[PDB]
């Protein structure tokens, strides 16, 4: 009944910094420990402490120091606090081979420590990005060395996708072409997060021209922990992760989904507001709203698994499905007749003190899959081509240890997963 | 009669034609729109970072594009176009437009992408 | 994580006197090494500048390199020699006299032993190393020579880490001897296999600097190092303090050069402005991202209007929004990407301190790479092909024992150096 | 059950400045939306709030600035504050087509968010100008629009006629021509109000020398705040807009019909008072009651529908009709033989706090279709060909698109407008 | 929705001085730039004519151009030019001295190739621009030579904004060089080929105004201006405070223009009183109509009563009920039929600021257009003709490479002019 979150690099810490902080929201808990009654995310110890169930990665110290000199220290272990010393240099190479190796052996013991102090491990999930060094390169170490290890867990992943029109090191897709097929040899799930498409709702759905990293991951782990945290908790129609893993994935490999949430009201917005259950998932197919700078009107959809907090009447989302059915522009697919699967929690969402977001009486998560999530891969793979037709960065690898042949076969791997999409798109 | 020509003329000069590199691509460019009769100019981009690759016109009977210099296709059905821009004269580049018909006040465009020779 | 700056000749030791002048200024340090800061930020990461001795002093890893005291002793009988321990303090007697082969080939060979046993001697101090940076001049005999004797050995001491040269790019209105591009030539005929990066640093572009944009009167030697020593400390301190966008200098290597040899980086400034405009004008991103493209905050003279950019670095500094940071970089792409290469996307690299310089709430620094660098390349070049002809003054370096085709191979490097940016220009 | 008002251009807003106003007389209603005790034309909140289902468009934003700024804000929502940032530049050229065409998609949008709430839509009402700018082009623009996506709405437009001796921009009868024509085809319903007559109406039935563009659509808002509000509200004969669309139409072109209203009394004038129901419809037909500046004497009578609020007597109402049918000089046509259609409302007229009408006990709007309408639009086709030989102006539309040849087809268009009842007058 | 006031010469940076003198006042702001008013209408519409700053600090969006600093200087020195930044103050040296081929053609246009970047600077720092406004005279060299060179740039820049300069008529009376026809002609030449609107300044009207209505007594430039600039402001403030009519300058120039060359304005000013009828006149909007009517109130020296009014303007401020405007509106073209042009109804168009200027409860503004502008263009034309028959110091331009079928074809322009007001005369 238990699973641990991963943070690997500079992003994915960050984001945890968001996610262990909503995770003491969650039960209003302590900076030492002190909460009164869930051991999920949590070892409890002898004087009544409860300590995260995380994985702290990176190998530049410097994050590391902002989260042991930060708040919430005292809950945290050094155990978990695994910092590296040499930086991975945003390299593929020296994430997941050269320098990675040094870490990656004191790393899975601290996961068999872990797992072994669990009872009933569920999996785990991996917070990173695509482009970076430390997130991708040992990600792709890390997921690599777990599915040997443990296999019949839960591998997930909530990734970051650069933007196509924004991309903070040059490295980015050339990074991440050779990231992805070693994701899709091991993950059970995958996400995709574009900072565009957040900027998008931030200026629009909450009016925020001031967001930072932290103000975006506030977004962003507010959504992961209604997709985490509350499937455990008790609700009216009580789903797993797993059931999900089973349902939302029909492919050998298709396990890429498209996460999206929709109550997004900034506190002046709030107060003219009255979003039914319909309302919001009317939302939840704004192209404004879909987290991913992709069109789903181009796409075929898959899949349709819908999570719910708070204010939520079942009769009225079987209404609210028969409305989605009546507005179809959707163009699902023929494969599956009608599989739009629910997830219920009675419980209400939780609010940060210093958020952006008023208090809803209800939340909702949609997760799809569609096709035209390949169109962003075809964004990548333009970028890649040209600087392996210049063959411009590649003496950072090769230099490292790397092959011109792996990587046009990592594009053709890139390849195979656009005719991956294109399979599910012509047939029906 | 109802043209951008001086509106494509002076987006050419600033940013998106030249700066001293494709100064003796710029002379041809000038070359042919003086003497084009046609009065809708349209500018084909490859990507929404405003690269030039070629330069179009509408002919307004049968809503197609013809190439009079540039890399692209012969001919441009409104299927192939995907999106359509508009410069700004002030702000000095392209801003994106909305979906709408084939209007005038299109002064750029770009095209879906799968079009091109591989 | 650490750097040693080893300092160079008779401008580099000055040009670095400004730089740790301003350095125990930026974290509050007494002249004699007493801590009197009051953050942390200040406070722990001391160690990738500074050795820490017993009872509050430190230590700066930095090296004072010369033929002659003179320039050192300036140093020392001024005020910040103080921290500096008279181990840093070598050097022999007498000076090259700006010579080349003097000090490269004969004189100066026999005082870089002593030199890089000090280098063995403080980095066998050192935990944990990063790069080791140099600064000095192209037309330095003992600023040059020297150092491009010392960076041959300590590649092959330390082919791992990262370096850097700061040298001085020589101004065609600015000459004292006419053996000047002599010393470039052969320098560069050098620097390009043994070092990492570097930057181009022209005097008499940062003469329209202080003169055009912050309507200085007397630029005197710090005053143009001032500026010069705020670009210097606004790219390493971004890898020691924190930041959204932590990038590594070795990032930032790897970000910056497509091609191995092609190397050479565009410094560039953004609040710059003078002190009536301080009432007049309010600090923005789009406010700096316009100084940062404009051709008139440049450090080398140089058109970046006429090349193309080959890769862009955009260091920032402050408390800014994301939002505000990726846009505008956008729009600037948005805005000249004809002045780009066309076969990359982002020819932009963004690099995000959080921690705000003093007294300004925001900074930012540009660092780019442009294919118009040739341009003081040919004016190295082209003033060769004529003293190559008449060979006046070369029983100078004649007597020292040098040989005429191993000019014309640092030509002929020089040669491949300006068709290498042809190739990707265009 | 639900319909929404549409206030397009400077003019509409600051009509809806005094409507929504009214609104708030209607139940008192609090800024907030505190009322007790009706959703039609508004969405309730979970809290008690009620916020308008209303339009709000600009091109400039002052007037919008007015609004946001100004006082009911807690009530107005920014989805329904939709300014622009370019002026029209008074041209209908830019209103429908060049400059108008950039909010439309955003407008429409915004439409079908509101729409989509309703449950029953009867229709909408657009308030604006003939003359102006947003009001004239941009309506053109939105009415095209709607009539594709809600073909069996309601299609009602309330419009401002300009004087033909008080124009306060001289391309008003230029712009109307073009309006006039895309309005005909596209309205179900539209009325002509004249500033001048009500200027008359203001200084003797009300006697004030100082009437201001706010003054103006007191009187004008109270109309049509028994028009649209009273017709859902329950009284003696319920009926509503619908059943008078057929019924004061039976033409395919004919929907301009005359709004009047003439229990218009000052409040020292409500001490020598006592009216009838019959005594007040005496002043309807009178000619300094028209609220246009027409001659009804000289217009054949096609409708005649009264609307009621208050203390009504049928019984009187049917002595009322045979005094209308005693008193004959209103050459009523002999296509209908006695149609004269009566809505009646129990609820008494509200007046306003700072209005400059009395408290009445009944209040009776008249609607009329009359053949004198045309000698309105005869002063506006003189001003249009004088300017159509001389082709002044003609470098505004044919500086923003527009073909010579459309101006004398929308002309011929208005020429067949002008045909249109002359057949209604020649032919009985 | 933005405005750039570029003032040229010695005249039009002069006559702007005054001018942001008022805009200052107008909104209660510090000579700094410290924002000191106590109204949102002074709060808001803020961003169109300045530019603020950190710290309450409002940049006046205007520059001042001319081949002299002393102009410029004595605006520096004096008060008001505080709020002005160094980046306003472009000059060279020397000053053309009144010379149009030396302002427009030959020297000029070096410094407007700086003055037009800082145009590119100010303009992507705007947000939203509505138009560009230009002021000077004539007869100015460098007010009317270099501003023909500006606005046929920036025409070529921006043929989307308003375009609008306030350029004086060269009086009859006030003479100061005999080729100040000269340097009109060449302007109009090109004034009705690259503006939009313009309006038309008479000293020598403005002669009689001070003293015939306003009984003054020494009317300096700064006096003369102050009327200028209280009908400059009562113009365009009208746009930027809330009215009951707003009336855009680009719906008046919709309306006022009823062909593409016929673009010229009679300015008026209707509450015109001196100090002792202050105790002896009311206010009321009847009494402005008729002042507004007033032939001794028009800015410029030509007869309204002689030509026929093409269109007609009417900027009003205050608290007005529209009965009383549109009445009175309609009383005046019941009077006075036979001034209007035939084939249009309603040659008046009203425009109601319900915002009211300190002071005076009510004010108004007229703005007409009328066939008898040409009456000052014969007072150019013919003058011209003499002086083109004896080329009297013609060798000042002629060696500036000047051409006379150039000069004859500004004439033959000058000869299309004043034969299109016949056209609409009768
Ligand atoms: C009253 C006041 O604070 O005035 C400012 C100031 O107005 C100006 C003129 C400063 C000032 O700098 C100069 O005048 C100058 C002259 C020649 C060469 C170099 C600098 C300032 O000295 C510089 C100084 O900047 C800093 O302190 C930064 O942290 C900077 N540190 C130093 O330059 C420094 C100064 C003394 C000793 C050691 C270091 C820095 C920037 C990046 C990374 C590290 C350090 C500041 C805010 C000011 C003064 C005092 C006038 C400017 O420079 C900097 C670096 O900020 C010049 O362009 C900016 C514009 C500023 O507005
Ligand atoms: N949403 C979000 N994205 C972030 C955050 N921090 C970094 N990123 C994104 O992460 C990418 C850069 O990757 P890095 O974090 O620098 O790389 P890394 O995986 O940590 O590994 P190294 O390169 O070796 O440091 C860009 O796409 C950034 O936008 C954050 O807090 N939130
Ligand atoms: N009764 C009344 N008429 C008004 C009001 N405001 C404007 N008008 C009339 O509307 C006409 C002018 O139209 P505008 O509102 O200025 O034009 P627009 O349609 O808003 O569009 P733009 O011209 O682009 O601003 C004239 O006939 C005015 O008398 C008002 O509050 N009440
Ligand atoms: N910016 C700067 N340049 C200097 C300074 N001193 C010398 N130079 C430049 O450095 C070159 C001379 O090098 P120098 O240091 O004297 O040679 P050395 O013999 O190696 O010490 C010339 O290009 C000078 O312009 C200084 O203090 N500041
Ligand atoms: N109203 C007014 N007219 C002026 C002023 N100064 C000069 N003029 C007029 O402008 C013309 C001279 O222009 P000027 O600005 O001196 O020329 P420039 O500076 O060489 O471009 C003559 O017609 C003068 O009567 C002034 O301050 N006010
Ligand atoms: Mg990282
Ligand atoms: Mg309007």
């Amino acid at each position: 009944r238990e699973c641990i979150s991963i943070h690997v690099g500079q992003a994915g810490v960050q984001i945890g910094n968001a996610c262990w902080e909503l995770y003491c929201l969650e039960h209003g808990i302590q900076p030492d420990g002190q909460m009164p009654s869930f051991n999920t995310f949590f070892s409890e110890t002898g004087a009544g402490k409860h300590v995260p169930r995380a994985v702290f990665v990176d190998l530049e110290p410097t994050v590391i120091d902002e989260v042991r000199t930060g708040t919430y220290r005292q809950l945290f272990h050094p155990e978990q606090l695994i910092t590296g010393k040499e930086d991975a240099a945003n390299n593929y190479a020296r994430g997941h081979y050269t320098i990675g190796k040094e870490i990656i052996d004191l790393v899975l013991d601290r996961i068999r420590k872990l797992a072994d102090q669990c009872t009933g491990l569920q999996g785990f999930s991996v917070f990173h990005s695509f482009g970076g060094g430390t997130g991708s390169g040992f990600t792709s170490l890390l997921m690599e060395r777990l599915s040997v290890d443990y296999g019949k867990k839960s591998k997930l992943e909530f990734s970051i996708y650069p933007a196509p029109q924004v991309s903070t090191a040059v490295v980015e897709p050339y990074n991440s072409i050779l990231t992805t097929h070693t994701t899709l040899e091991h993950s059970d799930c995958a996400f995709m997060v574009d900072n565009e498409a957040i900027y998008d709702i931030c200026r629009r759905n909450l009016d925020i021209e001031r967001p930072t990293y932290t103000n975006l991951n506030r977004l962003i782990g507010q959504i992961v922990s209604s997709i985490t945290a509350s499937l455990r908790f008790d609700g009216a129609l009580n789903v797993d992760l797993t059931e999900f893993q089973t349902n939302l994935v029909p492919y050998p490999r298709g396990h890429f989904p498209l996460a999206t949430y929709a109550p997004v009201i900034s506190a002046e917005k709030a107060y003219h507001e009255q979003l039914s259950v319909a309302e919001i998932t009317n939302a939840c197919f704004e192209p404004a709203n879909q987290m991913v700078k992709c069109d789903p009107r181009h796409g075929k959809y898959m899949a349709c698994c819908l999570l719910y907090r708070g204010d939520v009447v079942p009769k009225d989302v079987n209404a609210a499905i028969a409305t989605i059915k009546t507005k179809r522009t959707i163009q699902f697919v023929d494969w599956c007749p009608t599989g739009f699967k629910v997830g219920i929690n009675y419980e209400p969402p939780t609010v940060v003190p210093g958020g952006d977001l008023a208090k809803v009486q209800r939340a909702v998560c949609m997760l799809s899959n569609t096709t035209a999530i390949a169109e962003a891969w075809a964004r990548l793979d333009h970028k890649f081509d040209l600087m392996y037709a210049k063959r411009a960065f590649v003496h950072w690898y090769v230099g490292e240890g790397m092959e011109e042949g792996e990587f046009s076969e990592a594009r053709e791997d890139m390849a195979a997963l656009e005719k991956d999409y294109e399979e599910v798109g012509v047939d029906s | 009669a109802k043209s951008n020509k001086f509106i494509i003329h002076n987006a050419l000069s600033h940013c998106c034609l030249a700066g001293k590199v494709n100064e003796p691509q710029k002379n041809r460019i000038l070359e042919e729109i003086e003497k084009s009769k046609a009065n809708h100019f349209l500018i084909l981009f490859r990507d929404s970072s405003c690269q030039f690759r070629a330069l179009y016109t509408l002919s307004g009977e049968t809503e197609e594009l013809s190439r009079l210099a540039g890399y692209g296709p012969r001919t441009v059905t409104p299927a192939m176009v995907e999106g359509i821009y508009k410069y700004n004269s002030d702000r000095k580049r392209f801003t994106q437009i909305p979906a709408k018909t084939m209007s005038m006040s299109v002064d750029a465009f770009t095209i879906q992408g799968h079009l091109w020779q591989s | 994580r650490e750097i040693v700056h080893i300092q160079a000749g008779q401008c580099g030791n000055q040009i670095g006197a400004k730089f740790w002048e301003v350095i125990s200024d930026e974290h509050g340090i007494d002249p004699t090494g007493s801590y009197h800061g009051d953050s942390d930020l200040q406070l722990e990461r001391i160690n990738v500048y500074y050795n820490e001795a017993a009872g509050n002093k430190y230590v700066p890893r930095a090296i004072l390199v010369d033929l002659e005291p003179g320039t050192m002793d300036s140093v020392r009988s001024g005020p910040f020699g103080q921290i500096f321990r008279p181990d840093n303090f070598v050097f022999g007697q007498s000076g090259a006299g700006n010579n080349w082969a003097k000090g490269h080939y004969t004189e100066g060979a026999e005082l870089v032993d002593s030199v890089l046993d000090v280098v063995r001697k403080e980095s066998e101090s050192c935990d944990c190393l990063q790069g080791f940076q140099l600064t000095h001049s192209l037309g330095g005999g003992t600023g040059s020579g020297m150092g491009t004797l010392l960076i041959s050995k300590i590649r092959e001491e330390y082919p791992d880490r990262i370096m850097n040269t700061f040298s001085v790019v020589p101004s065609p209105k600015v000459s004292d001897t006419v053996v000047e591009p002599y010393n470039a030539t052969l320098s560069v005929h050098q620097l390009v296999e043994n070092t990492d990066e570097t930057y181009c640093i022209d005097n008499e572009a940062l003469y329209d600097i202080c003169f055009r944009t912050l309507k200085l009167t007397t630029p005197t030697y710090g005053d143009l190092n001032h500026l010069v020593s705020a670009t210097m400390s606004g790219v390493t301190t971004c890898l020691r303090f924190p930041g959204q966008l932590n990038a590594d200098l070795r990032k930032l290597a790897v970000n910056m050069v497509p091609f191995p040899r092609l190397h050479f980086f565009m410094p560039g400034f953004a609040p710059l402005t003078s002190r009536g405009s301080q009432q007049y004008r309010a600090l923005t991103v789009p406010e700096l991202t316009q100084q940062m493209f404009d051709a008139k905050n440049m450090m080398a003279a140089c058109d970046p209007r006429h090349g193309r950019y080959l890769t862009v670095a955009a260091v920032f500094r402050g408390r800014m929004s994301m939002k505000e940071v990726d846009e505008q970089m956008l729009n600037v792409q948005n805005k000249n990407s004809s002045y780009f290469v066309e076969w990359i996307p982002n020819n932009v690299k963004t690099a995000v301190c959080d921690i705000p310089p003093r007294g300004l709430k925001m900074s930012a620094t540009f660092i780019g790479n442009s294919t118009a660098i040739q341009e003081l390349f040919k004016r190295i070049s082209e003033q060769f092909t004529a003293m190559f002809r008449r060979k006046a003054f070369l029983h100078w370096y004649t007597g020292e024992g040098m040989d005429e085709m191993e000019f014309t191979e640092a030509e002929s490097n020089m040669n491949d150096l300006v068709s290498e940016y042809q190739q990707y220009q265009d």
